[PDB]
Formats: structure tokens, C-alpha cells, sequence
């Protein structure tokens, strides 16, 4: 990391000088609680058939969305105090902060 | 294995399977299309898997300018000294700039209108396209950054393109953290939580991580719950703008074309101000456009997002609503009757419960949105702790913060605490009607609305070198 | 991990039901703090002859042992409150909690 | 490559760099030998280089019975159902058992003394051979797990050779904790660090995290302030062991011939018992048997452990002393006045600053053994923190903790809190004398010693099963 500097790094490197990598780009995120994975270190519930998550069967997420989050449009209620504009920072915002990739 | 193309479950697709008497697809050998995310460390058998941030963690407008060199550049005007970003060469949205096309091996955008002919947009973030309405703030984003540069080369000549650049680029991170903030942050936490979790900002601290923690990329998709089933597109007078005013969402998605063909952004923006969000409400989550028609349009079947954000965070090993809740200091609800006490509703902790068997498994995502919201804020207890926490993360860890002592001049402080975004519209639109501030609490037409001839914009005098 | 067990498993597998490999032999420490390195992510300092940590030259271990750990040994002085036992308890212990492999 | 016999830095070399006109490495360009840790994640691009702890970081006496399946079968006496550990085949301690020999490539143990040929010892840990007085305390817990596994097969004849194994390894392991928490960390700590760190046990916390922090791998190396220059050899009344009583360090590392040739581990449990520790001091801060000859019998010259231990810290990328000092809650010394101030020596902060320039920069090690030690404890405030707050992990994040409900009966805890040191020590080897408790803080014979016949044993009346 350069003494001095006048601007942002465009990968946010250095911007924490004492561990420079802090908030930069192609870094993995930081973990506020240790991770739970089927088998402790890599493969997620839900993989392996039969396999139960701290005493229970894991649930499809199709199956929690289709059970719990599905609801009639028609019943749809508008928000009286935002507008549209709340959500769409929301996701403008989003997109300053993370993006996880993926294989293509 | 092609995850888009096959439903067998091995490295690296992970399939959401298909549950009997499914609303949509009656077919149980199909299956929800889902990649897992690339791992930090490839095949170790030491390491306990973790996930990517492709971005920079900082409010530092990174959606615009990129967070890798490469990008950054190819981002760039580089064909004279005036420090731009470069702008569409193929069209113009009433005069006024367009982002510039992107060149994808697999253009989703192209399969939207096969007719049309329209790429999707190249950006400092590789989802621009990915709904007209966010596109229409990345352009509104890119003609900011122009203008700022144009009027700063008025105010210093000296300037070379370099400087102008970063000049203007450090205006636009500043706005979009002080939009952020000032404006929208206290809207979504609500007065109490605005309080905990972001107290008056003191100065930069080299001792707070700045970096995005896991659990909120998926806690912070709290904003699945606040989308509309259409994009709503008005005139000049804020009136229903035909032939097509209200498109549903699943014919929106990297709908390119609609940008440049069917009015720019000025129908898009107005749209976004003079329409109510969605609220989110316990048995009204999240609406069929995204949970039984997204992307409809650009692959083989309809995706349902709150799905996914479930199947993403047992794919990150994320731990259960309990977990989290005592990581946040929130008590842990142990039975359906305490759940019930928790989310004050007696009917969804039951259909929680019957889903998960224990509130301990209750995914992040599900058990966050699932929440009572929090008086003038759009989240529960948990999402709240674990948004605010973030933030105040990203502000104190951060040593380029607007406010950061040595980032700006106590008078170009005060220069920036006078711009809002309804003010940028103004500077970079046709719409010389824009809502009152907070833009994100007003949206009625035209209760809540006022000229643009009414708000001061930017005044740059304070970064006269001279 | 199993349902129930009475007995410790070898590896320390499984102590923890939700995340199994805690406390489990042949994983990464845990960060109290982010790392400090040279280059953010892997080269210690002291790696790059010319190379400052935070604005100082790199102190040599070497010379903060001659300049100020050593001493005459003739000037050692014996705790009157602790055994030898003391000090061998400690690293007993220590050898039942950390042992950072190198390759040979 | 081989990081022991060239200073070439290259991977995974580090060698130390040697200071101009060094009092014994005259060559300036030479080095001393370092091998880097381990990384978790090899040669990745993405992830911050961290370290591997190799062991259980549970206190369940690992280093007696392996952390890894095959070492853990292969220390265990398979030739029979008594559920015994494997002794050594060619040699007894005046009739009673040795730690079983290793099969090592290039055994440095074997240099110790080339006439003898006595290979290390085959342990739980692979350190065991470091220093006879560690090698002894490795014998006395093998023959321990033996005595216990006999006892408990009289009592329990049915009891297969599994299931005595395992409730002897249950009952060492129980007390490893005991002796640690009861007797060892309160003298470690001081009384107020322990009320502080280590408040009353409750009961497991599944949400506590056990693991070991890395900085707690350089930090718990304060022990080393506390190494005397010699190994101690005491006869049966406690007199010096003729001919030679007193060996430099320097030619006991590695030495296992001397546990077999040389009087077995009476002696050296004996000289452990009645000679004081080194106490460390500001200006007495470590000996140079380790600082200019450790390991100099297996070493092409001797090693630094000092020296090594911020060589190690830096290796993995550790924080200075002021950020461990904010982690901890105590004020960060930012000019000399105020490290003078923090150390209550104004001189040892001065040549702190001539070596590090500030205070930020001083390796955890090195400014942690430099701090006053707390009243009743032998570390400082920094120490006392990091030390204490891994420790209570633990205890609490340990779901095998022996006070934690359903691991043992009542009857059994009750049993198992008359346990001591003193005890084991009696009923496993010739001694007949042993220290007072607390063992750790005795150290003058006879003032603080009495008869074994006066302490009674362990009672396993409440392991019969009805
Ligand atoms: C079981 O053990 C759990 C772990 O406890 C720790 O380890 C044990 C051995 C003890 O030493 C204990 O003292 C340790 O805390 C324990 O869960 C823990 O509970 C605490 C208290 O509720 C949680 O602290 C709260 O954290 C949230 C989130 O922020 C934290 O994490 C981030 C990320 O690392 C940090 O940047 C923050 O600084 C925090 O560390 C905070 O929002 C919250 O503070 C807010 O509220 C308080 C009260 O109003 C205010 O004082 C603050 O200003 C804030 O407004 C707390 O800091 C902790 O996250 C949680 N850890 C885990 C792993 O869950 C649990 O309670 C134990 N249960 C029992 C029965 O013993
Ligand atoms: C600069 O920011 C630093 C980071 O601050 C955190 O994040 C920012 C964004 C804020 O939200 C802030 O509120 C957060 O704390 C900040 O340093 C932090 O300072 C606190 C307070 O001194 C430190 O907490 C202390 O931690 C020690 C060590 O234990 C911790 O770590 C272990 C293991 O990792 C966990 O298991 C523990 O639960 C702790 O999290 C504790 O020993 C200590 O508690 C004891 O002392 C108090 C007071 O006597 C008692 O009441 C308790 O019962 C305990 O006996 C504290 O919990 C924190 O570690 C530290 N973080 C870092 C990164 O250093 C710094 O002060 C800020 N400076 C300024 C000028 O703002
Ligand atoms: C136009 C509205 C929005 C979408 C269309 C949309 C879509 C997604 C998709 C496809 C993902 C990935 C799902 C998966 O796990 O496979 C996704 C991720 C995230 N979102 Fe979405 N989103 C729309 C709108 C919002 C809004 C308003 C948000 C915030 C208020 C929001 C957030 C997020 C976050 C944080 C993620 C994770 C991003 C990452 O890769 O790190 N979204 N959204
Ligand atoms: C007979 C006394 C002791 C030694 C001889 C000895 C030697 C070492 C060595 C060589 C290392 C590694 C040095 C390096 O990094 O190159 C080392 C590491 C650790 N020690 Fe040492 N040690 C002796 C005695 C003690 C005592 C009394 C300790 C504790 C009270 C103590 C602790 C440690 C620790 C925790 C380590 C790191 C272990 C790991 O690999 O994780 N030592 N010691
Ligand atoms: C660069 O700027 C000039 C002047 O505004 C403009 O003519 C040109 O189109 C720009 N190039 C791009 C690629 O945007
Ligand atoms: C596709 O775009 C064309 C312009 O090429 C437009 O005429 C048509 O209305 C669009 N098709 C749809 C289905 O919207
Ligand atoms: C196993 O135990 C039996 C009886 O104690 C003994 O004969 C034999 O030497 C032991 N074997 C080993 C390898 O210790
Ligand atoms: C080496 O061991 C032999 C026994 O094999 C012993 O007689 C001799 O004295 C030892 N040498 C030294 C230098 O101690
Ligand atoms: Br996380
Ligand atoms: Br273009
Ligand atoms: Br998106
Ligand atoms: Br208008
Ligand atoms: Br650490
Ligand atoms: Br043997
Ligand atoms: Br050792
Ligand atoms: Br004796
Ligand atoms: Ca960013
Ligand atoms: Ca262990």
C-alpha cells in the first residue's frame, strides 16, 4: 500500500492499511457465526436424502415458499408511506455491496 | 452436469426439487435450476467452505465505476482528457446518455425481444439489465458522474481527465452514501434501530472490519418482500403512459430493449417515485412475479426467488432464525407457542413450525422477512440487527467516509449535505417535477410532489483550486 | 455426527451437533482479529527488503532477542511461588491444544 | 530447499535475517532456520493465508490419546480386551512402563546421543521427546489411563476392551481439566483475570466457540519466560542425582536416551516438584539455553526460541500490541511516556521504541511477556485476557466438559474433585514423597512436602455398573 494516496483504489485494496484486503473485491466474506454445513465443512442441507438438520427433516424450498410465502396478488397492499423508488435503492445499493459468483 | 439444463444433483449444480401438489409444476422430475456459489478454496479438505464477494464491501458507488481495473477502464472515456464515462454510441434517450452496450457470450437481454436487437448494458455491476428500473438509476448514476465532470473542468481547467475523474467519482460515492444514510437507511430500520445500530458517526476507526459479512447477502434480499408485480411507467403529467403503463414483472427482466425503445428513463423514474412500494405483510410475502415467474423469459423454466434465497443460504451454511437471533441478543422462541409471542401471529409460527419442525432450522431469509415489522422502519428485530450492524461496519471501517476528517473540506461537507436524489433526477432528466424529500417516503402525485426550481443543486464552488 | 454418543470421538468430530468440525483436528485457527500481511493476504513482514510495516522498518526478531530478551543468566531469579511443575504443566497443555504443522 | 540447512528465502522457508555484529551468528548474510506454517489453503489468490492446528482443541488430554483414527489405534495395546495403551517393548523404568518407540525419518532424537541409539517416544502428540520432564509427564498419564483401565476391569468384568479404554480416556481426560482449571490457570491468571475470564461454570453452550485463535498459539507461549536452564534430577530423598543433577537444556532436547538410560522419570518428577520456575521479569526475560542453544545437539547451529516466536507471529500475519491491547479492552500506549506508563518501566519502553518505532508495531509475544505481571499471576493484563478468554471457550464451548450434565454422574464429579497431581504422581511411579497442593505453587523440600500414604486415591466406587 502506497504511503499516501488521493482516491479510492477502484478494488478497494488499501483501504485498510493494516490488513489491505478488507473490503475489497474477490475476497471472501467474513463469518459472524461459524458455518453449518451436512457434513461440517462443505456440502449443504438438504443434499443428502434422509440426512436431517439438528434433529429434523429439512424442508424443500419450494415447498416453505409455496406453504408460506404464496399469496393471492389480489390481496396485495401498497405500501402508503414509500414509494416504488424505496425499493429499487434497495436494490441499487445491494449491488454496490456484494455480488456472490457462480460457475457459468 | 448443466444446472440450466438438468435436474441430477452433482458438483457444482444444487437443483431445487419439486414438491407433490406444486401450484406450477405439476411435473416432480423437474426442478428449479440453482448453481452453487464458487468457493474461496476450491476441493479442500482443511478449510470450511466459504463464499465470494466479487465487490467492494464500501459505499463507494463501485455499481458504477466497477471493482476491478480491467472494467473500470473499458468503463471509461478514454478518447480525450474530460475524465467521462463512456456512453452509448448507438443511442440516445431524448438527447441524454445511455449506458453502453455489453458483449455477452449468452445475452439474456437479446432473448427478451428477439425482434429488438438490444444487448444488455455494460456497468461497474454485471446486473444492471437485470429490471428496467434498476437500469434507469445506473443511467441516471452515469450521467451524474458526466455532468460533475463538465462543471468541474469549468471550475478548475487545469484538471487533467485523470483528476476529473476521481473528482467526480468521489462526489458520486459521497451521494450515494449520503442518499443512503441520511435518507434511506433510518427508513428501513425505523427510529429505534437507526439509533442502535448507526449512533452519530465519530470519525474512521482502522480496527472496524469493513467487510460484507455472509448472512447479509442474503438478510439484506429483505427487499424481495417490498417488489411490485408490474413496472409502472408515467408521462410528464404522471398519467398512465400507454400503450404499455403496467408490465408485468416476468416480461420486464433484462428487458433492455424497453429502455431504449419504449421512452428511456424518464417514464421509468417517475414510475418508481409516484408509485406505492409493496409492503410486506405476514400472509402477502412475496408476489407470483418473483416467486413463480422470474426470468421466465431467458431460460428454460419461471425461477421463484424466495425459494432460491432459501436453497442460497444452505448453500452458503448459514446457520437457522435461533442462531442469528442470539446473535443478536433476541430471544430464541423453543416452541410454536413462543413463536407465535415472537412473530405475533399464532398462524404463521404454526405453518413455520409445520415446515421446519424447529425454530432453530427456520431459514434466514424466511425467518427474517417472517418478522412483525418495526415501528417506521420495514424490517423485524433480527433483519434490523443484522442490516444496521453492517452498516456501521461499511461507515466506521471505511477511511474514505464522506464525513471521514481529511475526505472533504468542512465546506464541501457542507456543499454535499444539499444534494438528494429527487435533485439529481432534476440535473439529468427531462422530469422537472420531482417528489418531495424523503423521496423513499413520498408517492403520491401530486400531494407529494414539487418543481425541480425549488431545490438548490450542487453548489462545486468549494472545490475551486485555485 | 450421530444421534447420540457417551464418548469424545478422536478428531474432536461432532463435539458441536451445528457446526461439527469446531474444536476438530487438521483445521484452519480462528481469527480474533484479520491478518496482517505484507501483501494483504500471504507474504509475512519481514518478506520485502525495503518493505515498512505501518511506517517503520520491520524490527528483525533477532535483534529485539539480543537487545532485549537476553540477559545473564547468572541473574535468573527463582520464583519462590511456583514449581518447575509450573512451567511443564504448561506445556503439556499446550500439546494437548495447538500443534501447527510445517512441511518436513 | 530444506529451510534447516541453507538461508535461501523461498518457499516455505523464512529464515531469520541475522542482525549486523551479532554475539554469535558473525556472518552477517547467514540466518536462522524457519519453516513457514502450513497455509489452510494452498497457493490461493482469494483467501487470506491462515494456519492449521493439527490437534483437538478440546482439553480431553489429546496429547495422550491422538487427534487423528489411525495414530489413535496405533498407541493402543490391541493384543488383548484390557483396554490398555501401548508400552514400549524393549525397556521398563525400574519395572514399570515407557511410552512405546517411534518410526521416524530423519529421528533427531537419535543425535541426542549417537553411542546410545534410543529413538523418540511414540505419543498422543509428536512432541513428547522435546524435553525429558515433558516425556516424563507423557509416561505418567499412559501409566495412569493403564491403572485406571485395570481397576475399572475388576470392577466391571463384563466391560469389553472399548468400553474400558474409552472410560479410562473419559476419566484422564476429566482430570487433565481438573488439574488445569482448579490448580493451573488461577495461578496463571491471577485471582481477578480469573474471576474475570472465568466466571462459574453454568453449563455447555453449543453456541460458544471452541476452536483455538490463532493469536493463542504465540500468546500461550509465555510459558517460556518461565524455563529454567537446567533439568533437575532429584534421588529418593530428594538430594541431587549423582553424577550430574543439573544438565544444560541445551542437551536434553530431544534426549529421550536419558529417560531410559539415565534413572527413568522419578528424578525428573521429583526435580520438578522441588525446583522453583524461573520468574520472568522485565530485565530476566528469557534464558539463553533457549535464546543462543535450543535444540543445538539436532541443529546445524543453535536456534532462538525467542526470536522464533515473533518470526512465527509475523509468519502468521498476526496484529501488533496495540491491536490485541483494543481487542482486549485496555489502552493502546501510543508514545514511549505511555508504554512507560502501561509497563511501569520506563527503560524497557525505551528499547521497545529504539527496536519497534511504535508501540503498533511490537510483536504480541513479545510486548505480552513484557508487561508487569498481575499480583498472584505470572502474565500481564494482555496475556491474562487472550489467555483467559480461550480458555473459558474451552470449558464452555465443550459439550464433553467434565461438570456439564449427562457426561458424568454426581456420584462420579464428586469422586473425580478429590483428584490431584500429587496423587497421580503417587500412584504411578517409586515416589513416595510428593508436593503439597497446590503442586504448582510448591517448590522447597521438605517445607512443602508430605507422605503419599497421606492423600487418598482415587475413588471408582461409582464407575461399577449395578
Ligand atoms: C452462549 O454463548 C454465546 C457466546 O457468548 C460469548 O462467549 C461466552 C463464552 C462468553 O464469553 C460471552 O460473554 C460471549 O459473548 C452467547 O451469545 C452471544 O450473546 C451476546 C450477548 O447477547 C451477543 O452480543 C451481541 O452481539 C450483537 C451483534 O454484534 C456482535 O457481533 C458483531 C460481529 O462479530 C460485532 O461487531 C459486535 O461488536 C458484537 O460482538 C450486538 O448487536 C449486541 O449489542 C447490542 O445490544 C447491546 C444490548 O442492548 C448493546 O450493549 C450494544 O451497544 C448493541 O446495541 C451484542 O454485542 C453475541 O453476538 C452472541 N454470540 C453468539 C455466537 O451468538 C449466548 O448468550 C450464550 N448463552 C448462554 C445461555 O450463556
Ligand atoms: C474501534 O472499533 C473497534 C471495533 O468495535 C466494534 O465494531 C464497531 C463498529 C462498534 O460497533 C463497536 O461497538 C464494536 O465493539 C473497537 O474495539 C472493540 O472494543 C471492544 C470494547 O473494548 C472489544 O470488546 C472486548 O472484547 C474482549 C475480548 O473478547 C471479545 O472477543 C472474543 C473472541 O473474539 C469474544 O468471544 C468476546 O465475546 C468479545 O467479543 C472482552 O474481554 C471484553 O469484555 C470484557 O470486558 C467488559 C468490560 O470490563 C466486561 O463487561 C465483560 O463482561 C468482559 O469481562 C470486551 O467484550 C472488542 O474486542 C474490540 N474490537 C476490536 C476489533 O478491537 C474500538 O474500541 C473502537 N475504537 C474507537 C475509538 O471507536
Ligand atoms: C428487480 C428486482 C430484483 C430482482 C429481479 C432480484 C433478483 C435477485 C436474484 C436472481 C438473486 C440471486 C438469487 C439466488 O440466490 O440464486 C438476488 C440476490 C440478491 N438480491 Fe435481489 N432482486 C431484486 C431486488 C432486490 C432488492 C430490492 C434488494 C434489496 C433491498 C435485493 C437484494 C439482494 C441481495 C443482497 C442478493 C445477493 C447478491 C449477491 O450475489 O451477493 N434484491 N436477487
Ligand atoms: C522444554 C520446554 C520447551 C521447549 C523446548 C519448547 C519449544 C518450542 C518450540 C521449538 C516451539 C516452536 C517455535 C517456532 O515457532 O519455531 C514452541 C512453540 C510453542 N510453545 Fe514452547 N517450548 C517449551 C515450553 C513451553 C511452555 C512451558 C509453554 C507453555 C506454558 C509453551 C508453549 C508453546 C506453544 C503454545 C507453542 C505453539 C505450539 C503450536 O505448534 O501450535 N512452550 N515451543
Ligand atoms: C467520449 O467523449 C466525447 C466527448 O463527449 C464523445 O464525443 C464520445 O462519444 C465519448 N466516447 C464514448 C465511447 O462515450
Ligand atoms: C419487441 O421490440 C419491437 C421492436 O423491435 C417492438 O415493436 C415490439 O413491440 C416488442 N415486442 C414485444 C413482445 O414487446
Ligand atoms: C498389551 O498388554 C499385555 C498385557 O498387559 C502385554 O503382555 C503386552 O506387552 C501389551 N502389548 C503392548 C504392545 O503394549
Ligand atoms: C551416551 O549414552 C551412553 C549410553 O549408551 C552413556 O554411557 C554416555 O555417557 C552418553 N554420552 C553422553 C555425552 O552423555
Ligand atoms: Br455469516
Ligand atoms: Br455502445
Ligand atoms: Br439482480
Ligand atoms: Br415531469
Ligand atoms: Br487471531
Ligand atoms: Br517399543
Ligand atoms: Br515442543
Ligand atoms: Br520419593
Ligand atoms: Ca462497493
Ligand atoms: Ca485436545
Amino acid at each position: 500500500c502506497p504511503e499516501q494516496d488521493k482516491y479510492r483504489t477502484i478494488t478497494g485494496m488499501c483501504n485498510n492499511r493494516r490488513s489491505p484486503t478488507l473490503g475489497a473485491s474477490n475476497r471472501a466474506f467474513v463469518r459472524w457465526l461459524p458455518a453449518e454445513y451436512e457434513d461440517g465443512f462443505s456440502l449443504p442441507y438438504g443434499w443428502t436424502p434422509g440426512v436431517k438438520r439438528n434433529g429434523f427433516p429439512v424442508a424443500l424450498a419450494r415447498a416453505v415458499s409455496n406453504e408460506i410465502v404464496r399469496f393471492p396478488t389480489d390481496q396485495l397492499t401498497p405500501d402508503q408511506e414509500r414509494s416504488l423508488m424505496f425499493m429499487q435503492w434497495g436494490q441499487l445499493l445491494d449491488h454496490d455491496l456484494d455480488f456472490t459468483p457462480e460457475p457459468a | 452436469v448443466n444446472c440450466e439444463t438438468s435436474c441430477v444433483q452433482q458438483p457444482p449444480c444444487f437443483p431445487l426439487k419439486i414438491p407433490p401438489n406444486d401450484p406450477r409444476i405439476k411435473n416432480q422430475a423437474d426442478c428449479i435450476p440453482f448453481f452453487r456459489s464458487c468457493p474461496a478454496c476450491p476441493g479442500s479438505n482443511i478449510t470450511i467452505r466459504n463464499q465470494i464477494n466479487a465487490l467492494t464491501s464500501f459505499v463507494d458507488a463501485s455499481m458504477v465505476y466497477g471493482s476491478e481495473e480491467p472494467l473500470a477502464r473499458n468503463l471509461r472515456n478514454m478518447s480525450n482528457q474530460l475524465g467521462l464515462l463512456a456512453v452509448n454510441q448507438r443511442f440516445q434517450d431524448n438527447g441524454r446518455a445511455l449506458l453502453p452496450f455489453d458483449n455477452l457470450h449468452d445475452d439474456p437481454c437479446l432473448l427478451t425481444n428477439r425482434s429488438a436487437r438490444i444487448p444488455c448494458f455494460l456497468a461497474g455491476d454485471t446486473r444492471s439489465s437485470e429490471m428496467p428500473e434498476l437500469t434507469s438509476m445506473h443511467t441516471l448514476l452515469l450521467r451524474e458522474h458526466n455532468r460533475l465532470a463538465t462543471e468541474l473542468k469549468s471550475l478548475n481547467p487545469r484538471w487533467d481527465g485523470e483528476r476529473l475523474y476521481q473528482e467526480a467519482r468521489k462526489i458520486v460515492g459521497a451521494m450515494v452514501q449520503i442518499i443512503t444514510y441520511r435518507d434511506y437507511l433510518p427508513l428501513v430500520l425505523g427510529p429505534t434501530a437507526m439509533r442502535k445500530y448507526l449512533p452519530t458517526y465519530r470519525s474512521y476507526n482502522d480496527s472496524v472490519d469493513p467487510r460484507i459479512a455472509n448472512v447479509f447477502t442474503n438478510a439484506f434480499r429483505y427487499g424481495h418482500t417490498l417488489i411490485q408485480p408490474f413496472m409502472f411507467r408515467l408521462d410528464n403529467r404522471y398519467q398512465p403512459m400507454e400503450p404499455n403503463p403496467r408490465v408485468p414483472l416476468s416480461r420486464v427482466f433484462f428487458a433492455s430493449w424497453r429502455v431504449v425503445l419504449e421512452g428511456g428513463i424518464d417514464p421509468i423514474l417517475r414510475g418508481l417515485m409516484a408509485t406505492p412500494a409493496k409492503l410486506n405483510r405476514q400472509n402477502q410475502i412475496a408476489v407470483d412475479e418473483i416467486r413463480e415467474r422470474l426470468f421466465e423469459q431467458v431460460m428454460r423454466i419461471g425461477l421463484d426467488l424466495p425459494a432460491l434465497n432459501m436453497q442460497r443460504s444452505r448453500d452458503h451454511g448459514l446457520p437457522g432464525y435461533n442462531a442469528w437471533r442470539r446473535f443478536c441478543g433476541l430471544p430464541q422462541p423453543e416452541t410454536v407457542g413462543q413463536l407465535g409471542t415472537v412473530l405475533r401471529n399464532l398462524k404463521l409460527a404454526r405453518k413455520l413450525m409445520e415446515q421446519y419442525g424447529t425454530p432453530n432450522n427456520i431459514d434466514i431469509w424466511m425467518g427474517g422477512v417472517s418478522e412483525p415489522l418495526k415501528r417506521k422502519g420495514r424490517v423485524g428485530p433480527l433483519l434490523a440487527c443484522i442490516i444496521g450492524t453492517q452498516f456501521r461496519k461499511l461507515r466506521d471501517g471505511d477511511r474514505f467516509w464522506w464525513e471521514n476528517e481529511g475526505v472533504f473540506s468542512m465546506q464541501q461537507r457542507q456543499a454535499l449535505a444539499q444534494i438528494s436524489l429527487p435533485r439529481i433526477i432534476c440535473d439529468n432528466t427531462g422530469i422537472t417535477t420531482v417528489s418531495k424529500n424523503n423521496i423513499f417516503m413520498s408517492n403520491s402525485y401530486p400531494r407529494d410532489f414539487v418543481n425541480c426550481s425549488t431545490l438548490p443543486a450542487l453548489n462545486l464552488a468549494s472545490w475551486r483550486e485555485a
